[PDB]
DNA sequence: CACGACCCGCACGTACGCAGC
DNA sequence: GGCTGCGTACGTGCGGGTCGT
């Protein structure tokens, strides 16, 4: 049994050496720089393997530079196979952290519902990430962030932009301020629209709301308290005199540092139409 | 200590089987189709075997068939644009090519932009749109209602109401649609929205004849009333 | 910049089960 | 049944890592 022992341990030994070789070997025959290749876990090889293996089989710099945000791309399972390099501008991962596994697994939870019915062909939805950037630093330190998704699916793929959180701000756009159930607290806005922020001030917004909209106004509104920010579609809303306007909107919601308490609204306010039908 | 142990035990059992299932994954993802099952090395080498079968343009069809729309090197003279503009806003190098973008957006759309030219983001109107850059891209996004108070009092309407019936809203906003009941059941929209307030938030089909579901809405937030939507048609 | 605090990838040895000159 | 190669597992000590205080 000491026999059988003895060349049992030293097969196994030759067995674990071609391992380690095709492991780091497989790392070599990566598209990675390999500054960071054989630099890393070999389960991590894994991933990143099958990963871009799925994205050469499913298929200047100008384009991916003037978006914001970056690439995502998604299968049935939601194995996110591909991230652009420009991810590191935001979240503050790299690509290579999460280059093909879950999503779910990045993406804050009582969020995932979201994903499985929109992976049930035009997708405008919110996710839930985890930024770690305030510079980068680790997990569990790091904390939900939010964005705006536009996509479509062969197998899906999606733009990921991110939003302008009014801590860090910046003659067509104006802003506003209101309470939780939207009564305005501070204003600008008659230029383009009528009405006097002396005259609004404490008015429910849902009345100067077109009814066309207020359906989808109030699911992004749903979005807003559930979630932390968004981007709504195109707003119908009322002038003083005039008819309706089209309108779009980037809000925020104010959470009291201390405690983190649910206090303010402040939305960003972008108008694209002129006042149509005077009479 | 016993803890750490048992811990690691699970932990590692884990990672092994979250290797294995990669593993598996991999198998089926390349090609060598075989009778079934190899062992994981040999596994691996025909996996580095494949890959020494061996980008930007990708990239590009990529953001075209995630946004649907273009690109464009701009000075407002333009000095480039993408093709995919065509299957977007048509008009392909006719009014651009070398154009100024001014000659492109809505008359009234000019001066927003000149205000936006002293990173940079903007919203445009063009010609039959959400644009970002430092250059840039862009991409893109019978019946009539009727808003009511508590008591019945208009709020808002949809002028295809004029359509429907005949009438024209400002003779109707401020004034009470319970005095435009036919007398005979002028009670029962009343008794309707003496439902509609206490059904929080779920609809209620009356008969006035026009047909209308009226219900209330309340306050996301605050969960509490200011007005009933009653979309009301014809029958 | 430290030191034990711990967590983790990766060795490592050994186990159980298949096959068969 | 013996003993082998042969391969996939489970358990674990050890080096190098990072977080807290």
């Amino acid at each position: 049994s000491e026999r059988r022992k003895e060349k049992s341990r030293d097969a196994a030994r030759s067995r674990r050496s071609k391992e380690s070789e095709v492991f780091y070997e497989l790392a070599h025959q990566l598209p990675l720089p390999h500054n960071v290749s054989s630099h890393l876990d070999k389960a991590s090889v894994m991933r990143l393997t099958i990963s871009y293996l799925r994205v050469r089989k499913l298929l200047d710099c100008f384009y991916l530079k003037a978006l914001d945000g970056f690439v995502m791309v998604l299968t049935d399972d939601g194995d996110m196979v591909y991230i652009s390099d420009n991810v590191n501008k935001y979240m503050g991962l790299t690509q290579f952290e999460l280059t093909g596994h879950s999503v779910f697994d990045f993406t804050h939870p009582c969020d995932h519902e979201e994903m499985r019915e929109m992976l049930t062909t035009q997708r405008s939805f919110f996710l839930r990430m985890k930024c770690t950037l305030t510079r980068t630093m680790n997990i569990k330190s790091a904390t939900w962030k939010v964005l705006h998704c536009t996509g479509h699916i062969h197998c899906l793929v999606l733009i990921c932009e991110p939003i302008p959180h009014p801590s860090n701000i910046e003659s067509k756009t104006f802003l506003s301020r209101h309470s939780l159930d939207m009564k305005f607290s501070y204003c600008d806005i008659t230029e383009l629209m009528g009405y006097e922020p002396e005259e609004l001030l404490g008015r429910s917004i849902y009345e100067y709301y077109h009814a066309l909209d207020s359906d989808h106004l109030t699911k992004t509104h749903h979005d807003m308290f559930t979630k932390g920010q968004v981007t709504t579609g195109q707003y119908r809303m009322l002038a003083k005199r005039g008819g309706y306007v089209w309108v779009e909107t980037q809000a925020t919601v104010i959470y009291n540092t201390k405690n983190s308490q649910p206090q303010c609204i402040v939305c960003v306010n972008y108008v694209v139409s002129g006042i149509i039908q005077h009479d | 200590e016993r803890l750490a142990r048992e811990n690691h035990s699970e932990i590692e059992r884990r990672r092994r089987n979250k290797m294995t299932a990669y593993i598996t994954e991999l198998s089926d993802m390349v090609p060598t189709a075989l009778a079934r099952k190899p062992d994981k090395l040999t596994i691996l080498r025909m996996a580095v075997s494949h890959m020494k079968s061996l980008t930007d343009q990708e990239l590009k069809h990529l953001i075209l068939e995630a946004a649907d729309g273009f690109l464009f090197i701009v000075s407002g003279r333009v000095v480039y644009v993408s093709d995919s503009v065509t299957p977007v806003l048509n008009q392909p190098q006719s009014e651009w090519f070398g154009s100024t973008l001014y000659d492109q957006v809505h008359p009234d759309d000019v001066d927003k932009l000149r205000e936006q030219l002293s990173r940079r983001s903007f919203i445009c109107r063009m010609r039959c749109v959400h644009c970002t850059g430092y250059v840039a891209i862009g991409r893109l996004q019978t019946e009539f209602i009727s808003r009511h108070n508590i008591e019945g009092i208009f709020t808002f309407v949809d002028h295809r109401c004029v359509a429907t019936v005949g009438y024209q809203p400002q003779e109707l906003l401020g004034k009470n649609i319970v005095e435009f009941c036919h007398p005979e059941d002028q009670q029962l929209l009343r008794d309707s929205f003496q439902q509609v307030v206490k059904l929080k938030g779920q609809v209620l089909s009356v008969m006035f004849w026009m047909r209308t579901s009226s219900f209330t809405f309340q306050n996301p937030y605050s969960d509490e009333i200011e007005y009933i939507i009653c979309t009301n048609t014809n029958v």
